C-alpha cells in the first residue's frame, strides 16, 4: 500500500520553488539531491537551489545546501565520483558543485560557447565503468556533448542531432538502457520519441516513434534484470494526458494509459520489480502501475494534501521507498508496501505472459477494426 | 580569416541541406500528385 | 595498462614513480588509458603542491636573511648578482614543477581540476620573480 514515510521542506530555500530534478546517490542510497526552480517572488535570492537531503537522520534541515546563479533545470549525483554534484542550468551551462569546498558556489562550469550547451540543459546523465566513464548532457537545441568529470572548459565529442532533413529535434528527457553505454534514447518536446546512438559509423538518431500528441515530460528505460531480458523496453510521459508503453523494436506503442482525467508528467520503471513503475499527475495523485496484476487501472494510488502540481518522481535503488516532489518544493517521501514491491520468482516469466498477451490482444485489436 | 573561413563554412551546410530537402520532397510533391491524378 | 598498473608494485618512493610517469607520457592520450590512472594523480597533485608551498616558505625569508648570501659572499659572488643568480633559480625550481605537473596530468593541464589553481599559483608566482627592477636599480 502507499504511505507517508517522510516529508522534506526547507523554508529558506525551498519556499516558492518548484522541484526540478530528483535523484538519489548510487554509492550513498540514503542521500536524495533535489533541484529547484527560479523563486519570482525573491529576485535578490540565488535563483538556483540544489539541496541534498539525507533519509537516515532524523533531522528537518538539509545536509548540504548548493546554489548557482542561474536557475537549476536538472541535477544529479555522479555515479564514479563521491564527492561531486553534477548539476545543468536553465543558461547552458553544467555547474560542478562540490562538498569539501568551503563555498555553496559551484567550484566548475562550462562556458557559455558554440563549442558547449547555450540553450536550457534539462538532463544530465554520468554513463560507463570506474576506470571509463564520461558525462552526458543534451540540451533542448538538441546539442549533446560528452564531459570527462574534470575537463570541464570544452568536451571531448560533441554532436548535433537531426533526425531528417537537418532539422533540430527539441529534447527534453533522455532515458539509457541499463549497461549501455552507447545506444539510448531521447523525448522531443514536438511528441516524437527517437533512439540514438553515441558513438560509432552511424551516430546520432536511428529510429523514429510518433506516438504522442503532446511534448515528451519524461522517458526511461526499464531498470530490472532478471531471468528473461527487458533491456529494450521503455515508457514515456507526455502532456497529451497519456503514458504510453514502448519497445525498441515496434515502431507503434504498445499501450496507452488514458485513465488519467488530467496531464501527466513524470514516469519511470522500478528497479527491482520488473512490471511496476510509478507516475503523477497534476493534481498530486501518485499512481502505480503493475502490468502482471492489471493493465487498466492503477494498483495503488495516494494523494499529497494540497493537491499540488507533482513535478518530479525518484525510486530509490532497493525499490522500497520512492520520492516525489512538487510545486511547492513538498518533497514527500512515500514508502511502498512489500506486498506490491517484492516481486516473486516467476515474476519476470509472468511479465513475459503478460507481454505476450498484450502484444496478441492489440495486434488483434485493429485488423478485425479495419476488416 | 578565421571567422570569413566559419562563415564559408556555414554558407555551405545552407547550401547542400536546401539541395536535400529541396530534391526529397519534390519528389514527395510529385508523388502526391501523379496519386491525385489517377 | 596492465603493464601500467603494477606502479606501486615497483615504484616505492614518489621520485621514481614521476620518473616513470615521465617516460611513458605519450600512452596517455588515450582517454581509456587517462581514465585507468586516477588515484595516483591525486597523490601526486598534492606532493606538487607540498613542494610548491616548501618553495614559498623557501622564499618566505628574504635574499639578506638567507645563508646564501652569507655562501655567496664567501665565494666572491658580488649581492647584487647574487640575488640575481638566486632568484633565478628559484624560478628555474618553479619552471621544473610546472613541467612535472604538465607530466603528470598531461596535455591540458592549465583547464584541469587541480591544474587551475596550480597554473595560476605559478602565473602569480612567476610575476613576483622577475629581477628586471633591481637590474635597473643597480644600473642607476
Amino acid at each position: 500500500k502507499l504511505s507517508l514515510n517522510r516529508q522534506f521542506f526547507d523554508e529558506r530555500w525551498s519556499k516558492h520553488r518548484v522541484v526540478s530534478c530528483l535523484d538519489w546517490s548510487s554509492q550513498y542510497p540514503e542521500l536524495l539531491v533535489a533541484s529547484y526552480n527560479n523563486n519570482e517572488d525573491a529576485p535578490h535570492e540565488p535563483d538556483g537551489v540544489a539541496l541534498v537531503w539525507n533519509m537516515k537522520y532524523k533531522k528537518t534541515t538539509p545536509e548540504y545546501v548548493f546554489h548557482c546563479q542561474s536557475a537549476v533545470m536538472s541535477a544529479t549525483f555522479a555515479k564514479f565520483h563521491p564527492n561531486l554534484v553534477v548539476g545543468g542550468t536553465y543558461s547552458g551551462q553544467i555547474v560542478l558543485w562540490d562538498n569539501r569546498s568551503n563555498k555553496r558556489t559551484p567550484v566548475q562550469r562550462t562556458p557559455l560557447s558554440a563549442a558547449a550547451h547555450t540553450h536550457p540543459v534539462y538532463c544530465v546523465n554520468v554513463v560507463g565503468t570506474q576506470n571509463a566513464h564520461n558525462l552526458i548532457s543534451i540540451s533542448t537545441d538538441g546539442k549533446i556533448c560528452s564531459w570527462s568529470l574534470d575537463m570541464l572548459s570544452h568536451p571531448q565529442d560533441s554532436m548535433e542531432l537531426v533526425h531528417k532533413q537537418s532539422k533540430a529535434v527539441a529534447v527534453t528527457s533522455m532515458s539509457f538502457p541499463v549497461g549501455d553505454v552507447n545506444n539510448f534514447v531521447v523525448g522531443s518536446e514536438e511528441g516524437s520519441v527517437y533512439t540514438a546512438c553515441r558513438h560509432g559509423s552511424k551516430a546520432g538518431i536511428s529510429e523514429m516513434f510518433e506516438g504522442h500528441q503532446g511534448p515528451i515530460t519524461g522517458i526511461h528505460c526499464h531498470a530490472a534484470v532478471g531471468a528473461v531480458d527487458f533491456s529494450h523496453l521503455f515508457v514515456t510521459s507526455s502532456f497529451d494526458w497519456t503514458v504510453k508503453l514502448w519497445s525498441t523494436k515496434n515502431n507503434k506503442p504498445l499501450y496507452s494509459f488514458e485513465d488519467n482525467a488530467g496531464y501527466v508528467y513524470d514516469v519511470m520503471w522500478s528497479p527491482t520489480h520488473p512490471a511496476l513503475f510509478a507516475c503523477v499527475d497534476g493534481m498530486g495523485r501518485l499512481d502505480l502501475w503493475n502490468l502482471n496484476n492489471d493493465t487498466e487501472v492503477p494498483t495503488a494510488s495516494i494523494s499529497v494534501e494540497g493537491n499540488p502540481a507533482l513535478n518530479r518522481v525518484r525510486w530509490t535503488h532497493s525499490g522500497r521507498e520512492i520520492a516525489v516532489g512538487d510545486s511547492e518544493g513538498q518533497i514527500v517521501i512515500y514508502d511502498v508496501g512489500e506486498q506490491i514491491a517484492v516481486p516473486r520468482n516467476d515474476e519476470w516469466a509472468r511479465f513475459g505472459r503478460t507481454l505476450a498477451e498484450i502484444n496478441a490482444n492489440r495486434a488483434d485489436a485493429e485488423e478485425e477494426a479495419a476488416t | 580569416l578565421t571567422q570569413y573561413e566559419r562563415e564559408k563554412a556555414l554558407r555551405r551546410q545552407a547550401e547542400e541541406k536546401f539541395i536535400e530537402f529541396e530534391d526529397a520532397l519534390e519528389q514527395e510533391k510529385k508523388e502526391l500528385q501523379i496519386q491525385v491524378e489517377h | 595498462t596492465a603493464r601500467l598498473r603494477d606502479q606501486l608494485g615497483t615504484a616505492k618512493n614518489a621520485n621514481e614513480m614521476f620518473r616513470i610517469f615521465s617516460r611513458f607520457n605519450a600512452l596517455f592520450v588515450r582517454p581509456h588509458i587517462r581514465g585507468a590512472i586516477r588515484e595516483y594523480q591525486t597523490q601526486l597533485i598534492q606532493r606538487v603542491k607540498d613542494d610548491i608551498e616548501s618553495l614559498h616558505d623557501k622564499f618566505k625569508v628574504q635574499y639578506p636573511q638567507s645563508q646564501a648570501c652569507k655562501m655567496s659572499h664567501v665565494r666572491d659572488l658580488p649581492p647584487v648578482s647574487g640575488s640575481i643568480i638566486w632568484a633565478k633559480q628559484i624560478d628555474r625550481q618553479l619552471t621544473a614543477y610546472m613541467k612535472r605537473v604538465e607530466d603528470v596530468l598531461g596535455k591540458g593541464w592549465e583547464n584541469h581540476v587541480e591544474g587551475q589553481k596550480l597554473k595560476q599559483d605559478g602565473d602569480s608566482f612567476r610575476m613576483k620573480l622577475n629581477t628586471q627592477e633591481i637590474f635597473d636599480d643597480w644600473a642607476r
